[PDB]
C-alpha cells in the first residue's frame, strides 16, 4: 500500500494509493447529411400535395 | 395477486414450484417476456440480471444468485478454494486438485505427483470437466486425454479408500439440497440421498467405471445390478443412519453430517460478499446441490456444487413446498421446518 | 407550439363545440362578455392556446363556427356564451346538407368551403406559433361529416406541417336521425384515417348507455349526452390548457399516442360519471373507474383488445405519490392488456385545478385495438344496405359513383385488420 | 489558467445548469448580481474560479455558459429568475417550437436552422478565452432537443474545435419521470452519433436519483427541483478540481487520462455520499470510513448496477470536508478486505484521491443537510453496461414492430440509421463484456 505524488496546498491535498501493480466528419459531410434529410422531407411533402391535388 | 414468469421449461424442481404457486390461487403466470413480474424462475444460461429491479411498484425476486457460478464450476471451485484465505490451501475437506488447460497448473501438478511416485503413496487421480472421465495412476495418460479434449479439465486426487456399504462392498456419494434465501439464511434440507453403486468396488481396474462412478445415469445403464439393494440405487438417511448404528456403532449426524454442514456453510460464507442481494434493487435465492464423499475413516470430502440440481423423486413434493414457504412466501406473503438453519457464532 | 385554431361544423359540432367553450371559459375564469374574473394565475398562463387577446384585455376564442344552415348557429349566438365568439368567425350558408355526405363534401359545401378557409387563414396569420387545428363534428350527418372532412383535406393542403385533431361523434342506431348515417360515417372515416393525427372517438351508443344505465336518466336528450362530451373534452385538453410536463402540446401528444400513422383513433374515458353528488372520491376510486369500460365514451370492451398507448390525467388536489402507486397497480395487475413491445406505454399527468362541481376527477385517453369493434359495427350497418344499393340515389344524384363507396368500405375494413394485426403481435 | 465553456441543451440541460451555477456562485461567494467581494483583482485575473467565470470592468462575474432550447418557456425562466443579472442575453438562445421528443426533428429539421447561430454565440465566448480547454455539455438522452440537437452540436464542435476536449453530463431516461415513450430510441440514436466526439461522459439515471431522494431525503414524490439540486452536488464535486486549487483533475484532458484508457469506454460510474435530509432532527455525522464504504453500495450510485460483477479500469475519490490522507488509506485498507474490487489485469489496483478542505455547500432552504465531510467516487467499471442492456432491450422491443418509426422518417431520417445506431450499441455492449468478463 504505497502513497505517491502527494501534493498539498492551503485548500487541500491530493495523492495516489496503489494496492497492487498491473498483473471525424468535416463540415461539408455534415451539411450533406442535413441537406439529404431536408430533400427527403421536401419529396414526401411534394408527394402529399400531389395526392391532394388529385 | 402476485405474478411470476417461467424461463426454464427443463427444470423439474421449479416446474413443481410453478404448479404449487398456481394452486394457492394467489399467483398468476405471465408470458416469459412480460417484464411486470414479482418472481423470475430464470434460465440457466445468460440470465439477464442486469434487467432486474428496474420496475417501479414491483418487488422483484429471482431463483438464482448472480456470480454463484464460481461455486458451481469445476475449474472455478478449485480456484476459489486455493485463492480464498478463509478456505486456503490448507483445506482439509477438499481433495487435492489442479486446473489443466488442453492460467494453467500443469507445472505444479507434476510436482506433487512425483512425491507420490517417490513416496510410494497411492498416486491415483481422476480427471473431469464441467462423460469425460478417466482414472489412472499414470499422469502421462491423464495429461493426454485432456489434450484430446477441447475444454478446461481438472485433475483431482481419487479417494482410493472410500467407505463401502455392506452387503455389496460398493461405492456411493451423498447429495444434500441447500436453500439460500434473500436474507442469505442457509437452509439444509433434512432429507439427503445416497446415490449408491450397485457393483462391488475394485481398486485394481480403474477403467471399469461402473463400480467407481456412482452416477444414477451410469448406474441405470452400464450396471447390471441396478435396483438390487435399494430402489434405483438411492438409499435415504433413515436407512443409512440405521446402517451406521448397526455396523459402525455411530449416527449419521455425528460421523458425517457435522462435516457436511461445516462444508456447506464454509463455501457459502466465503462467496457471500460477492453475491449477496442484501442492499440490491433486486433479490436472489437459489437451490444448490452439494455432492460429498466419505472415506473409510468417516471423513467427508466435497466433490462438486450443482447450481441447478434435480431432486429425488419422492422428495420433490416436500422440498418444492419448502422452497415456496421459505424463499418465496417470505418475500411475498400469502393470505416443524423441513430445513436446518446453518448458523454458528463462535467468539474469539 | 402555442395557438390552436378550433373549428366546429354542423349541428352536432356546433352544439358540443358551444358547450366546450362554456366549460373551459369557466375554468379559465372568462365570463360571457369575455372578461377575466378568476383568482388563480394558473388560469391565464396558457390561455393563449385557445383565446386571442383583444383591447381591454378581452379574451376571444380562436373558434370558427361553420354550418350549411343558419338554424343551430342562431341558437349558439343566443346561447349562454353566445356573445363571446368573434362575429366574423360565423360562416354559414342557407341550403343545408340534408344529412348527405355528398352534399357537404362535393356540392353544397364546396360552395362554402373557401369562405371558411378565409377565416382560418386570418386566425392562422396572427398566430405566433400555430401548432394545429381541432375540429368538432358528427360523422352521421352531412355538413359536419361531409364538409368537415373537406375542410380537413383543404387545411392539410395549406398547412401540411401542422397537427390535425378531431372530436368525432360516431352514429348509433340507438340514437339515430336517419338510416344513411352508416354511409356518411364510413365515407368520413376514410377521410380521417388519412388526414388526421389524433381522433377522439365519441360513440353516441356509449353516451346513451351511460346516461341510461349509470346516470339513471330514463329518457336521455342530446343535452344530456353533451354534458358527458363537454366534460371529456375539458379533460383531454387539460394538458394543453394548463402548465404541465406531459403531452403539453398536440404534437408531443401524437408522438406518445400514435405508434402507427393510421391507428390514431382514441377511446376517451372520464370519472366520476356525473349528471346535471358530494361524494369525496379517492385516488384508488378514480383509477378504477377511469379504466372501467362503463366509463368509456366508445362502446368497446377494453378486454377484447390491448392498449398500445394510454394517457391519464388526474385533476384536483391529491397525493402525487398515491396517483403513481395506483397507476402502477392497474398496469401490474392487468399487464396482459398492455402490449409488451411498447415499454412504459402509460403516461400520467396531474393538474391542481379540478373541473367545475368536482373536487377530484380523472380523464382517460386510450389507444386500444378494441376500437375495431366500433368500426366493425359501422361496417356491418354499411354493408347491410350497400349490398342492395339501398338509399344510394341520394348520393349518386350529387355525382358520386358506387365505386367510391366500395373503396371507402375496403379502407375501413383494412383499418379493422390493422388493429387485429397488433392485437395478436 | 485555461477556460472551460459550459453548454446546456434542452429542458434537462438548462434546468440542471441553473442548479449548478446557483451552487457554483454560493461556493465561490458570488452574489446574484454578479459581484464577488472576496475577489480583489477587479476587472480580470487568472485564478482557478476564472475557469468558469469571466470578469467585467464593473466587477461582474459572468458564467462561461451557453443555454440552448428549441422552445422558450424554460430558458425564459432564467431570463426572469433570481440570476437574471448573471447571464448576458446573447448567452441565452431560444427557438419557437421544440423537437417534440423526436431525435430526428431536433437533429435534422429544427437543428439545421439554429446550429449556425449557436456556434457563433459559442464563438463569442471562445474569443474571450486566453486558452480554451474545451466544453462541458449538459443534456438529456430522452428529449428531442437534448438528444437530437446535442449530437449535431457535438459533431460541429469537433470540426470547429478539433483539439479541444468535450465532457458530457447526460441524463439517462427513467419511466418514473419520463415524458415520452420513444426516449429509448432517442437515447441509442444520440449515443451512436455522439460517441466518437465525446471524451468522457457522466451518465445519471433519473431512476437512481429518484430513489435516493425517496430513501435518503424522505421525499414522497421528488420533483425536478429535488433531482437537480442533488445532481448539481455531484456535478460540483466533479468540476471542483477545475475551479479550486489542487493537483488532481486540473484540466479536462486529465479526466480522460485518469478515467478513460479505452476511448469508446468513456462512461465512468459516479457514486456519492452521504445524502442526509435537512429535516432530520437528529443526525450522527458520518466518518471517512463510513462514507468511503458507502461508495461501494449500489444504492448510492448515479446508475443502479453491480460493480462486483464487472471490472475496474480506474477509480477516483473526490473528498470535500474534514478529511486527511491517513484516514482515507485506513478506510481503503479496511474496505479492500471486505468487498469485491477486481481491476483489469492491465491496470494497477489503486485509487487517485483528491481532497478539498471546504465541506459541501448546500442551497439555503434546500433538502440536503450540511455535512462535515462527503465524497464522490468516479469509477470506470464495466458494470455500467447494464444500463446499455436495459436501454437496448426496450429499443429492440419497439423497433421489431417499427413502432413510432414513422415519426422519425417523416422528419427526413432514414430507417437505416436505427439499425446503424443499434449495431453500434451492440458493438459497445460487446466491448464491455470482453474487458470485464472471463470465459466461464
Ligand atoms: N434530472 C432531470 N431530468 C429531466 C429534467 N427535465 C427533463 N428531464 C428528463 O429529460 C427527458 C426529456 O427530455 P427534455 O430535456 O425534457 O426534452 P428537450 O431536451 O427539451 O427536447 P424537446 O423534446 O424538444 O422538448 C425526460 O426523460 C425527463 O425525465 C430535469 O430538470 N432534471
Ligand atoms: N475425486 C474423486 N474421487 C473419487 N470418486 C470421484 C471423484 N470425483 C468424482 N468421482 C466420482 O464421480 C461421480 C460424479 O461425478 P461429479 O461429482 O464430477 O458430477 P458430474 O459433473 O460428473 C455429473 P453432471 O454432469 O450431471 O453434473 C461421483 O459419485 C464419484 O463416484
Ligand atoms: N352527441 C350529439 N350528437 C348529435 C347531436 N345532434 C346530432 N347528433 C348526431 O349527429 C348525426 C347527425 O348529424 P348532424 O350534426 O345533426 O348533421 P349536420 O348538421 O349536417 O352535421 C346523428 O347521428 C346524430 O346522432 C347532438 O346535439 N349531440
Ligand atoms: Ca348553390
Ligand atoms: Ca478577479
Ligand atoms: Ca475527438
Ligand atoms: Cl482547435
Ligand atoms: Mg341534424
Ligand atoms: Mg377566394
Ligand atoms: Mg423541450
Amino acid at each position: 500500500m504505497e502513497v505517491i505524488e502527494l501534493n498539498k496546498c492551503t485548500s487541500g491535498q491530493s495523492f495516489e494509493v496503489i494496492l497492487k501493480p498491473p498483473s471525424d466528419p468535416s463540415l461539408e459531410e455534415i451539411q450533406k447529411k442535413l441537406e439529404a434529410a431536408e430533400e427527403r422531407r421536401k419529396y414526401q411533402e411534394a408527394e402529399l400535395l400531389k395526392h391532394l391535388a388529385e | 395477486m402476485y405474478t411470476f414468469v417461467v424461463r426454464d421449461e427443463n427444470s423439474s424442481v421449479y416446474a413443481e414450484v410453478s404448479r404449487l404457486l398456481l394452486a394457492t390461487g394467489q399467483w398468476k403466470r405471465l408470458r416469459k417476456d412480460n417484464p411486470r413480474f414479482n418472481l423470475m424462475l430464470g434460465e440457466r444460461n445468460r440470465l439477464p440480471f442486469g434487467r432486474l429491479g428496474h420496475e417501479p411498484g414491483l418487488v422483484q425476486l429471482v431463483n438464482y444468485y448472480r456470480g454463484a457460478d464460481k461455486l458451481c464450476r469445476k475449474a472455478s471451485l478449485v480456484k476459489l478454494i486455493k485463492t480464498s484465505p478463509e478456505l486456503s490451501e490448507s483445506c482439509t475437506w477438499f481433495p487435492e486438485s489442479y486446473v489443466i488447460y488442453p492460467t494453467d497448473e500443469r507445472e505444479v501438478f507434476l510436482a506433487a505427483y512425483n512425491r507420490r511416485r517417490e513416496g510410494r503413496e497411492g498416486n491415483v487421480w481422476i480427471a473431469k470437466s464441467s462423460e469425460g472421465i478417466l482414472i489412472s495412476s499414470e499422469a502421462s495418460e491423464l495429461l493426454d486425454f485432456i489434450d484430446e479434449q477441447g475444454q478446461v479439465h481438472v485433475i483431482q486426487k481419487y479417494l482410493e479408500k472410500p467407505l463401502l456399504l455392506e452387503p455389496g462392498h460398493r461405492k456411493f456419494d451423498i447429495r444434500s439440497w441447500v436453500l439460500v434465501d434473500h436474507l442469505y439464511n442457509i437452509y439444509l434440507y433434512r432429507e439427503g440421498v445416497l446415490r449408491t453403486s450397485s457393483e462391488p468396488y475394485n481398486s485394481a481396474n480403474f477403467q471399469d467405471k461402473t463400480c467407481h462412478l456412482t452416477n444414477h445415469c451410469i448406474q441405470k445403464e452400464y450396471s447390471k445390478n441396478y435396483g438390487r439393494y435399494e430402489e434405483g440405487n438411492e438409499m435415504f438417511f433413515e436407512e443409512f443412519n440405521q446402517y451406521l448404528m448397526d455396523a459402525l456403532n455411530t449416527t449419521l449426524e455425528n460421523s458425517i453430517l457435522l462435516q457436511i454442514k461445516h462444508i456447506i456453510r464454509s463455501c457459502l460464507m466465503c462467496i457471500e460478499p460477492a453475491i449477496s442481494t442484501k442492499h440490491l434493487h433486486y433479490q436472489s435465492f437459489q437451490l444448490f446441490g452439494f455432492d460429498f464423499m466419505v472415506d473409510e475413516e468417516l471423513k467427508v470430502w466435497l466433490i462438486e456444487v450443482n447450481g441447478a440440481p434435480a431432486c429425488a423423486q419422492k422428495l420433490y413434493a416436500e422440498l418444492c413446498q419448502g422452497i415456496v414457504d421459505v424463499a418465496i412466501s417470505s418475500v411475498f406473503p400469502l393470505a416443524t421446518s423441513i430445513f436446518i438453519k446453518l448458523h454458528h457464532h463462535h467468539h474469539h | 407550439m402555442r395557438e390552436i385554431v378550433h373549428i366546429q361544423a354542423g349541428q352536432c359540432g356546433n352544439q358540443i363545440g358551444a358547450k366546450f367553450w362554456e366549460v373551459i371559459s369557466d375554468e379559465h375564469g372568462i365570463d360571457p362578455t369575455g372578461s377575466y374574473h378568476g383568482d388563480s394565475d394558473l388560469q391565464l398562463e396558457r390561455i393563449n392556446v385557445y383565446y386571442n387577446e383583444a383591447t381591454g384585455n378581452k379574451y376571444v376564442p380562436r373558434a370558427i363556427l361553420v354550418d350549411l344552415e343558419p338554424g343551430t348557429m342562431d341558437s349558439v349566438r343566443s346561447g349562454p356564451f353566445g356573445q363571446i365568439f368573434r362575429p366574423d368567425n360565423f360562416v354559414f350558408g342557407q341550403s343545408g346538407a340534408g344529412n348527405n355526405w355528398a352534399k357537404g363534401h362535393y356540392t353544397e359545401g364546396a360552395e362554402l368551403v373557401d369562405s371558411v378557409l378565409d377565416v382560418v387563414r386570418k386566425e392562422s396569420e396572427s398566430c405566433d406559433c400555430l401548432q394545429g387545428f381541432q375540429l368538432t363534428h358528427s360523422l352521421g350527418g352531412g355538413t359536419g361529416s361531409g364538409m368537415g372532412t373537406l375542410l380537413i383535406s383543404k387545411i392539410r393542403e395549406e398547412y401540411p406541417d401542422r397537427i390535425m385533431n378531431t372530436f368525432s361523434v360516431m352514429p348509433s342506431p340507438k340514437v339515430s336521425d336517419t338510416v344513411v348515417e352508416p354511409y356518411n360515417a364510413t365515407l368520413s372515416v376514410h377521410q380521417l384515417v388519412e388526414n388526421t393525427d389524433e381522433t377522439y372517438c365519441i360513440d353516441n351508443e356509449a353516451l346513451y348507455d351511460i346516461c341510461f344505465r349509470t346516470l339513471k336518466l330514463t329518457t336521455p336528450t342530446y343535452g344530456d349526452l353533451n354534458h358527458l362530451v363537454s366534460a371529456t373534452m375539458s379533460g383531454v385538453t387539460t394538458c394543453l390548457r394548463f402548465p404541465g410536463q406531459l403531452n403539453a402540446d398536440l404534437r408531443k401528444l401524437a408522438v406518445n399516442m400514435v405508434p402507427f400513422p393510421r391507428l390514431h383513433f382514441f377511446m376517451p374515458g372520464f370519472a366520476p360519471l356525473t349528471s346535471r353528488q358530494y361524494r369525496a372520491l379517492t385516488v384508488p376510486e378514480l383509477t378504477q373507474q377511469m379504466f372501467d369500460s362503463k366509463n368509456m365514451m366508445a362502446a368497446c370492451d377494453p378486454r377484447h383488445g390491448r392498449y398500445l398507448t394510454v394517457a391519464a390525467i388526474f385533476r384536483g388536489r391529491m397525493s402525487m405519490k398515491e396517483v403513481d402507486e395506483q397507476m402502477l397497480n392497474v398496469q401490474n395487475k392487468n399487464s396482459s392488456y398492455f402490449v409488451e413491445w411498447i415499454p412504459n406505454n402509460v403516461k400520467t399527468a396531474v393538474c391542481d385545478i379540478p373541473p367545475r362541481g368536482l373536487k377530484m376527477s380523472a380523464t382517460f385517453i386510450g389507444n386500444s385495438t378494441a376500437i375495431q369493434e366500433l368500426f366493425k359495427r359501422i361496417s356491418e350497418q354499411f354493408t347491410a344496405m350497400f349490398r342492395r344499393k339501398a338509399f344510394l340515389h341520394w348520393y349518386t344524384g350529387e355525382g358520386m359513383d358506387e365505386m367510391e363507396f366500395t373503396e371507402a368500405e375496403s379502407n375501413m375494413n383494412d383499418l379493422v385488420s390493422e388493429y387485429q394485426q397488433y392485437q395478436d403481435a | 489558467m485555461r477556460e472551460c465553456i459550459s453548454i446546456h441543451v434542452g429542458q434537462a440541460g438548462v434546468q440542471i445548469g441553473n442548479a449548478c451555477w446557483e451552487l457554483y456562485c454560493l461556493e465561490h461567494g458570488i452574489q446574484p448580481d454578479g459581484q464577488m467581494p472576496s475577489d480583489k483583482t477587479i476587472g480580470g485575473g487568472d485564478d482557478s474560479f476564472n475557469t468558469f467565470f469571466s470578469e467585467t470592468g464593473a466587477g461582474k462575474h459572468v458564467p462561461r455558459a451557453v443555454f440552448v432550447d428549441l422552445e422558450p418557456t424554460v430558458i425564459d425562466e432564467v431570463r426572469t429568475g433570481t440570476y437574471r443579472q448573471l447571464f448576458h442575453p446573447e448567452q441565452l438562445i431560444t427557438g419557437k417550437e421544440d423537437a417534440a421528443n423526436n431525435y430526428a426533428r431536433g437533429h435534422y429539421t429544427i437543428g439545421k436552422e439554429i446550429i449556425d447561430l449557436v456556434l457563433d454565440r459559442i464563438r463569442k465566448l471562445a474569443d474571450q478565452c486566453t486558452g480554451l480547454q474545451g466544453f462541458l455539455v449538459f443534456h438529456s438522452f430522452g428529449g428531442g432537443t437534448g438528444s437530437g440537437f446535442t449530437s449535431l452540436l457535438m459533431e460541429r464542435l469537433s470540426v470547429d474545435y478539433g483539439k479541444k476536449s468535450k465532457l458530457e453530463f447526460s441524463i439517462y431516461p427513467a419511466p418514473q419521470v419520463s415524458t415520452a415513450v420513444v426516449e429509448p430510441y432517442n437515447s441509442i440514436l444520440t449515443t451512436h452519433t455522439t460517441l466518437e466526439h465525446s471524451d468522457c461522459a457522466f451518465m445519471v439515471d433519473n431512476e437512481a436519483i429518484y430513489d435516493i431522494c425517496r430513501r435518503n431525503l424522505d421525499i414522497e414524490r421528488p420533483t425536478y427541483t429535488n433531482l437537480n439540486r442533488l445532481i448539481s452536488q455531484i456535478v460540483s464535486s466533479i468540476t471542483a478540481s477545475l475551479r479550486f486549487d489542487g493537483a488532481l483533475n486540473v484540466d479536462l484532458t486529465e479526466f480522460q487520462t485518469n478515467l478513460v484508457p479505452y476511448p469508446r469506454i468513456h462512461f465512468p460510474l459516479a457514486t456519492y455520499a452521504p445524502v442526509i435530509s435537512a429535516e432530520k432532527a437528529y443526525h450522527e455525522q458520518l466518518s471517512v470510513a463510513e462514507i468511503t464504504n458507502a461508495c461501494f453500495e449500489p444504492a448510492n450510485q448515479m446508475v443502479k448496477c453491480d460493480p462486483r460483477h464487472g471490472k475496474y479500469m480506474a477509480c477516483c475519490l473526490l473528498y470535500r470536508g474534514d478529511v486527511v490522507p491517513k484516514d482515507v488509506n485506513a478506510a481503503i485498507a479496511t474496505i479492500k478486505t471486505k468487498r469485491s474490487i477486481q481491476f483489469v489485469d492491465w491496470c494497477p489496483t489503486g485509487f487517485k484521491v483528491g481532497i478539498n478542505y471546504q465541506p459541501p455547500t448546500v442551497v439555503p432552504g434546500g433538502d440536503l443537510a450540511k455535512v462535515q465531510r462527503a465524497v464522490c467516487m468516479l469509477s470506470n467499471t464495466t458494470a455500467i453496461a447494464e444500463a446499455w442492456a436495459r436501454l437496448d432491450h426496450k429499443f429492440d422491443l419497439m423497433y421489431a414492430k417499427r413502432a413510432f418509426v414513422h415519426w422519425y422518417v417523416g422528419e427526413g431520417m432514414e430507417e437505416g440509421e436505427f439499425s446503424e445506431a443499434r449495431e453500434d450499441m451492440a458493438a459497445l455492449e460487446k466491448d464491455y463484456e470482453e474487458v470485464g468478463v472471463d470465459s466461464v
